[PDB]
RNA sequence: GCUGAAAGCAUCUAAGCACGAAACUUGCCCCGAGAUGAGUUCUCCCUGACCCUUUAAGGGUCCUGAAGGAACGUUGAAGAC
RNA sequence: GAUGUCGGCUCAUCACAUCCUGGGGCUGAAGUAGGUCCCAAGGGUAUGGCUGUUCGCCAUUUAAAGUGGUACGCGAGCUGG
RNA sequence: GUGAAGAGGGAAACAACCCAGACCGCCAGCUAAGGUCCCAAAGUCAUGGUUAAGUGGGAAACGAUGUGGGAAGGCCCAGAC
């Protein structure tokens, strides 16, 4: 339960209150909440956020640190929202974005339309790239995970939505 | 009347 | 001398009300039975309806232990060829939730006239209040 | 969406100016008077009850006359409800005629379809009738066999067996309307509908789209 | 996938997880290794 | 698949989320309150005398016979009856 | 002191160890088309020549012409090769 | 040994298994096998543990950081994993 143990620190700017189970986090990139189970335990004692196990729990330990990871990102979010960056990768596939909306082109015979979540925003500095920017960590890889499974990197040439850093293992087509 | 041999 | 016997015409039957929020189906379904049958009355007797009216409040909010709310599957048949049903514990709280409270007390009461009409004295609402004001019963706590 | 209640003239044919010719049922639908409406506070649910065409007063009933004096509307052949949608709204007494389908393009028409008695299982089911020689005995068109021997040991529910046939209501789904002529209260729509000539016809727009 | 009676880890990558119940064997350096209790 | 610990990593799962088939529950069509749990809604009709004792959801005479139904007759693209 | 055969005909019904259609994982999967495995039983799942034949072979089709249980389903239903 | 030639209670139903040998009557009591939440007579009994699989309420080789307990060993605040 190493990170059980950990503490989290909330710095200046940021306001954490807990009622009961639930406990919000507030910041300048926007406003998270979250209803945290029985089995785990948390303080706001002092500057940071200690975590711990209620008597009677079995679960208590491995599911003390759950509760610590998420809100270690739950402050990072408010303080620096996550981003997540994806690249096009093919003959004439592009991307754009109206806003809330975002209209890709993938080599199917009908148009791409992607609603964002309200919380979740997106950039296309290129035509061949996407940038989503957002304050939840669960909402911006799920929306990323979306956008990729309209066409997986393919094996034999690599083309399709893949993640900024996502590595693709080309395969060659056999031989003859 | 049937029959089976 | 002779055993006591009860007569029907000359029977006291009193009404309850019992809230099953909360309440494990099956533990909250043996009292309705033994409180319909009449087994906690001292005049108690096996071919005469000795139990008593209880009305069920917030059906929908009964509670089964494990993972069988999910796992939980109600079976039925038409009487039509492969008219086999299937209906989880889930399911049925969504379409009719009372089902499931007369379902295992139905299980749980005679068979027989007489345990179908014990059954008849078991009323189930799925919601948090019920029209039979007029009888005024009584608060049960199950 | 609400319909209307009609009644089966007949069968016609309509020309068109490319030289197609378009079989069409010609059903007289005569102004439709809203008997009753049926609230959800009442009744729990939305529809409104509505009649069609007179029938003579000699042979209306006293309870019957008294529920058509409640809307102030003339007693018709029957009475029929179809239910309101969430923007459908309508008053007692009104009359619908016609030119509601004006601009539906596809409608559902529902009717009892003729009688035909007591139908055989060839007829009423389309079962292959056995040979009509090489030796067969007294079953030309006999259903056969209807089981399966000692496992289970009787009859299905719901085998095909001889029986009624017909007589029974029936709906024919996505019937093209060819016109509306609401100067003489017609509807004329593509192909054949259930029922005899002037039977009563149930007109409703098309629930499939 | 292949679903087998007897699931053991294939090369130095593969990882044994349980994930509904199911003993799968999971691999990142070559998808013929990923296996499932069946 | 997302996030994520137990197990500082990894991990679709243990807490919590997302997607997923002609199967499943609906959607479409027909029967359907004997659904004895026998339901709901709208109209229509009946507003008299008495008598007896085993004095009670009691029996009987006289007056009354409504709404409606049935029967009969002419019949049906309804039907073995 | 009797439970009538093989095959055909008629009419079927269930299982899923799936033939087609549907959804997936690998592929020595470029695409097209396949191989293998997993989920899936809702629907559908040839006509003829020879032979008493089931089967089988052959001809020509089909998205496919599935494998089995049901007294090797079914003669108080037919046939009797 | 039992059945045959043996009833009664138990094993849901179940000659041969378990308990036990019916002279007759009783609306008395204690027990065997087996049982005690409801159908259905008796513990929703008292303690200390295990199981999360409805395992218990069917099935092997074999496979698996499931979980509890026990005795050892390698490494480690000279900084391990
Ligand atoms: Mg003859
Ligand atoms: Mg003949
Ligand atoms: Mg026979
Ligand atoms: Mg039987
Ligand atoms: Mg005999
Ligand atoms: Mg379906
Ligand atoms: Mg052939
Ligand atoms: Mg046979
Ligand atoms: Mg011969
Ligand atoms: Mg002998
Ligand atoms: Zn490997």
């Amino acid at each position: 339960s190493r990170v059980a143990k950990a503490p989290v620190v909330v710095p200046a700017g940021v306001d954490v209150k807990i009622n009961g189970q639930v406990i919000t986090i507030k910041g300048k990139n926007g406003e998270l909440t979250r209803t945290l189970n029985d089995a785990v335990e948390v303080k706001h004692a002092d500057n940071t956020l200690t975590f711990g196990p209620r008597d009677g729990y079995a679960d208590g330990w491995a599911q003390a640190g759950t509760a610590r990871a998420l809100l270690n990102s739950m402050v990072i979010g408010v303080t620096e929202g996550f981003t997540k960056k994806l690249q096009l990768v093919g003959v004439g596939y592009r991307a754009a974005v109206k806003g809330n909306v975002i209209n890709l082109s993938l080599g199917f015979s009908h148009p791409v339309d992607h609603q964002l979540p309200a919380g979740i925003t997106a950039e296309c500095p290129t035509q061949t790239e996407i940038v989503l920017k957002g304050a939840d960590k669960q909402v911006i890889g799920q929306v990323a995970a979306d956008l990729r499974a309209y066409r997986r990197p393919e094996p034999y040439k690599g083309k399709g939505v893949r993640y900024a850093d996502e590595v693709v293992r080309t395969k060659e087509a056999k031989k003859k | 009347m049937f029959k089976a041999f | 001398m002779k055993t006591f016997t009860a007569k029907p015409e000359t029977v006291k039957r009193d009404w309850y009300v019992v809230d099953a929020t909360g309440k494990t189906l099956g533990r909250l379904a043996t009292e309705l039975a033994r409180r319909l049958r009449g087994k906690h009355k001292a005049e108690y007797t096996p071919h005469v309806d000795t139990g008593d009216y209880i009305i069920v409040l917030n059906a929908d909010k009964v509670a089964v232990t494990g993972n069988k709310r999910t796992d939980k599957v109600y079976y039925h048949h038409t009487g039509h060829i492969g008219g086999i049903k299937q209906a989880t514990f889930e399911e049925m709280i969504a379409r009719r939730p009372e089902r499931v409270i007369e379902i295992a007390v139905k299980g749980m009461l005679p068979k027989g006239p007489l345990g179908r009409a014990m059954f008849r004295k078991l009323k189930v609402y799925a919601g948090n209040e019920h029209n039979h004001a007029a009888q005024q019963p009584q608060v049960l706590d199950i | 969406m609400i319909g209307l209640v009609g009644k089966k003239v007949g069968m016609t044919r309509i020309f068109t100016e490319d030289g197609v010719s378009i079989p069409v049922t010609v059903i007289e639908v005569e102004a439709n008077r809203v008997t009753q409406v049926k609230d959800l506070a009442n009744d729990g649910y939305r529809a409104i009850q509505v009649t069609t065409g007179a029938k003579k007063a000699n042979r209306v009933t006293k309870p019957e006359a008294g529920h058509f004096a409640k809307a102030g509307v003339e007693a018709g052949r029957g009475l029929w409800e179809f239910r309101l949608a969430e923007g459908e709204e309508f008053t007692v007494g009104q009359s619908i005629s016609v030119e509601l389908f004006a601009d539906v393009k596809k409608v559902d028409v529902t009717g009892t379809s003729k009688g035909k008695g007591f139908a055989g299982t060839v007829k009423r089911w389309n079962f292959r009738t056995q040979d009509a020689t090489h030796g067969n005995s007294l079953s030309h068109r006999v259903p056969g066999s209807i089981g399966q021997n000692q496992t289970p040991g009787k009859v299905f529910k719901g085998k095909k067996m001889a029986g009624q046939m017909g007589n029974e209501r029936v709906t024919v789904q996505s019937l093209d309307v060819v016109r509306v002529d609401a100067e003489r209260n017609l509807l004329l729509v593509k192909g054949a509908v259930p029922g005899a000539t002037g039977s009563d016809l149930i007109v409703k727009p098309a629930v499939k789209a | 996938m292949k679903v087998r009676a007897s699931v053991k880890k294939l090369c130095r990558n593969c990882k044994i997880v349980k994930r509904d119940g199911v003993i799968r064997v999971i691999c990142s350096a070559e998808p013929k290794h990923k296996q499932r209790q069946g």
